[PDB]
């Protein structure tokens, strides 16, 4: 189960 | 704040459209929304920075993005369902992050009737007005189409917003290419009637750089009361 | 101890599209899926047998993520060659790592996440789960997006929720590989380079996990230096091999020994020659 | 795709209860969920942004609460008032996409003190206009090609609920304005 | 930055002529991911070859894996042969049986 989502810069 | 214009906007089968959007400074996220009632709503497209990462979310190929800060959403070929409000909105940076709304912009498929408004302003009773005490306001615009009308109410040339009222649904005369009506009120202490200028402006948008062609054209049309 | 952890690497193409983009995630030493920008199946297929059973709607909900990532990077390229006032034509890195382990109670014991651009450091997560490092000033203003945007907390909640949640998952059901301990194959050889000197060579085959300490003693003296070690390296079944070697001069060889110690033997092998 | 609800689209609060609202959403995979408003034609806006299970923020009135394993997030208002009347959505965002249930919209009745039902005249400037004004507020207005009315809407220290009317052929329209009332003009 | 390749060619398990094994081909430790492998018979670029999806070490540098099926008889030279940015020329280093 990878994060659901990440962020960016 | 948020700039997203045109206002409103009406034109015809086979055109082109250019939808501006302004997000507020340091926003670097975008999101474009439509919506039909009464589907429900459902999301278009989101940019970061200057790419568009997901596409398969627009309909069809028409639809196409472009960002230029602001940035502009362009549909060749204006056909007939797309017709809806398109919202535009930015967070800062982040997907997630709390969204903040531009005004909208209506648009209207078709070809073709289209016109401007009646505006007539209506004045109060002999004797409510010494019911009340009371004092009262109304206004009237008809035989316009289509609904891209927004009411403006003036008094001295500055605005009001106080006691005014507007409806919110437009009133279809019939039932499917009639067209509309609408009917704003106010109310206003007594005394103050007696010698002032109460303006129930009404702004219609049409054409004001001509497309093809009883003109009609951005106008706003004003019936007076004493 | 254990771990379930997460690699991201996109490299961008210039003038021939898409930037490349691999995602592959490791659970302890082993390699149980992968994505690829580039794969025929445009979605996250398994690489570890245990694994395959998990449902359609999982790996329909791992793609559907993976690709958001890829989204992201094909993002942070772009917004990257802007801060650093970067060419078009460039094809840079940019590198995540992220992931959850655990103790011998099973539980979280340690969170990571990590973010370099271009191979040098650019943001990692401090290990209080509340705080950014930044390696450039670039990186302190995405600290700063990343301070604001509460970022610190969503990924916490992941790893001392869900990435343990499910990493326990993993690992009661890939029970066979991964809680597995496979002790080294041990093997010597001799190789003469002239009858002056000599080559002893240390062999360690088959092991897993990779980590592994074996040294090489002259007469109980750790000949530390005259001694070459190699990148413990890979095989298949996905099991590891290292090799270490010295020179010995002829006849002196018996006086040489060789210590093979692992988390697979109770206590260290003592490799002769013979 | 994956599912999300809210419920209902329709309440009608006495101005003085409280409300709540229940977006459903999955379980697996989450990440963030939204809140938003919407009245009429105007901003929606983004009214809380909720991260993690289990929070609960609020503002002045409105409060909300997240719960991530059992799929549902409730929206609680408090002390219901004209203001609030809005359509309310609930957003599902996860893995770069966003999902929104089916909106759920609120109207709240507007209580008034003192209530005289005079339905005034018509106007001139000559033509007609025939209304209501207080009048509240469950007496609901509601009609028939050419005879024409709106409902309603309310204003302002006091506040007055008001259906214009109008028509032209024969009819006229105060006695015509009849579709309610009593005791009224 | 830049970072050299450390190259490692090695036979997956011990050799016994004419018998079922595989040979790999482990690269290492290099930066940026550019990187060109060949694996050879002789001369021989044939691309039955796989490849070990990419990955890295938080030295920042990636690493890879070129495996392939094979048996030796006697005297079948093989190499590996990669090509990477901060290197004159593609490095050459065959395979010992025994390294």
């Amino acid at each position: 189960n990878l994060v659901p989502m990440v962020a960016t810069v | 704040g948020v700039s997203q214009s045109p206002s409103n906007k009406v034109t015809e089968k086979g055109k082109d459209v250019e939808l501006r959007c302004d997000p507020i400074s340091g926003h670097t996220a975008l999101y474009w929304y439509r919506q039909r009632l009464g589907q429900g709503l459902e999301f278009l497209i989101y940019f970061q920075g200057n790419s568009a990462p997901d596409k398969s979310g627009l309909p069809s190929d028409r639809f196409s993005a472009e960002r230029t800060s602001v940035s502009t959403l362009t549909i060749q070929r204006t056909q007939q369902e797309d017709s809806a409000v398109y919202l535009c909105a930015s967070s800062q940076t982040q997907l997630w992050e709390t969204q903040y709304f531009g005004p909208g912009t209506r648009l209207l498929v078709l070809e073709d009737n289209v016109f401007p408004p009646e505006v007539a302003v209506f004045e109060p009773s002999e004797a409510e007005i010494s019911h009340t005490q009371k004092a009262t306001l109304v206004c009237l615009a008809t035989g316009f189409y289509p609904d891209h009308v927004e009411l403006s109410w003036w008094v001295n040339g500055k605005e009001v917003h106080s006691g005014v009222c507007t409806d919110p649904q437009p009133l279809k005369e019939q039932p499917n290419d009639s067209r509309y009506a609408l009917s704003s009120r106010l109310r206003v202490s007594a005394t103050f009637w007696q010698r002032n200028h109460f303006r129930c402006q009404v702004q219609f948008y049409g054409l004001s750089e001509n497309d093809e062609w009883a003109k009609p054209v951005t106008q706003i049309v004003s019936a007076e009361a004493w | 101890s254990h771990s379930m952890r997460y690699f991201f690497t996109s490299v961008s193409r210039p003038g021939r599209g898409e930037p490349r983009f691999i995602a592959v995630g490791y659970v302890d030493d082993t390699q149980f899926v992968r994505f690829d920008s580039d794969a025929a199946s445009q979605r996250m297929e398994p690489r570890a047998p245990w694994i395959e059973q998990e449902g359609p709607e999982y790996w329909d909900g791992e793609t559907r993520k993976v690709k958001a990532h890829s989204q992201t990077h094909r993002v942070d390229l772009g917004t990257l060659r802007g801060y650093y006032n970067q060419s078009e034509a460039g094809s840079h890195t940019v590198q995540r790592m992220y992931g959850c382990d655990v103790g011998s109670d099973w539980r979280f014991l340690r969170g990571y996440h990590q973010y370099a651009y271009d191979g040098k450091d650019y943001i990692a997560l401090k290990e209080d789960l509340r705080s950014w490092t930044a390696a450039d000033m670039a990186a302190q203003t995405t600290k700063h997006k990343w301070e604001a945007a509460h970022v610190a907390e969503q990924l916490r909640a992941y790893l001392e929720g869900t990435c343990v949640e499910w990493l326990r998952r993993y690992l009661e059901n890939g029970k066979e590989t991964l809680q597995r301990t496979d002790a080294p194959k041990t093997h010597m050889t001799h190789h003469a380079v002239s009858d002056h000197e000599a080559t002893l060579r240390c062999w360690a085959l088959s092991f897993y996990p990779a980590e592994i300490t074996l040294t090489w003693q002259r007469d109980g003296e750790d000949q530390t230096q005259d001694t070459e070690l190699v990148e413990t390296r890979p095989a298949g079944d996905g099991t590891f091999q290292k090799w270490a070697a010295v020179v010995v001069p002829s006849g002196q060889e018996q006086r040489y020994t060789c210590h093979v110690q692992h988390e697979g033997l109770p206590k260290p092998l003592t490799l002769r020659w013979e | 795709i994956l599912n999300v609800e809210q419920s209902p689209q329709s309440l009608h609060v006495q101005e003085g209860d409280s409300t709540n609202f229940t977006c459903s959403f999955p379980s697996s995979n989450f990440y963030a969920l939204h809140w938003y408003r919407w009245e009429t034609a105007k901003s929606p806006e983004a009214l809380f942004v909720m991260t993690l299970n289990g929070d609960e923020k609020k503002k002045g009135r409105i409060s909300a609460t997240l719960n991530t394993k059992e799929g549902y997030s409730y929206l609680y208002i408090k002390g219901s008032q004209p203001e609030d009347s809005a359509t309310y959505l609930c957003a599902f965002i996860t893995g770069n996409q966003f999902y929104f249930g089916t909106g759920t919209s609120l109207t709240v009745i507007p209580n008034i003190q003192n209530p005289d039902p005079a339905v005034y005249q018509l106007r001139d400037s000559d033509k007609s206009v025939c209304l209501f004004t207080d009048f509240d507020s469950q007496t609901n207005v509601s009609q028939s090609s050419d005879v024409y009315i709106t409902d309603k809407c309310v204003l302002d220290d006091f506040k007055s609920n008001s259906a214009v009317a109008w028509s032209n052929k024969s009819d006229f329209a105060c006695a015509n304005a009849f579709n309610i009332p009593e005791d009224t003009f | 930055i830049q970072r050299t390749p450390k190259i490692q060619v090695y036979s997956r398990h011990p050799a016994e002529n004419g018998k079922s094994n595989f040979l790999n081909c482990y690269v290492s430790g290099f930066h940026p991911s550019d990187i060109e492998v060949d694996l050879l018979k002789n001369g021989e670029r044939i691309e039955k070859v796989e490849h070990s999806d990419l990955s890295f070490s938080k030295d920042w540098s990636f690493y890879l894996l070129y495996y392939t099926e094979f048996t030796p008889t006697e005297k079948d030279e093989y190499a590996c042969r990669v090509n990477h940015v901060t290197l004159s020329q593609p490095k050459i280093v065959k395979w010992d049986r025994d390294m």
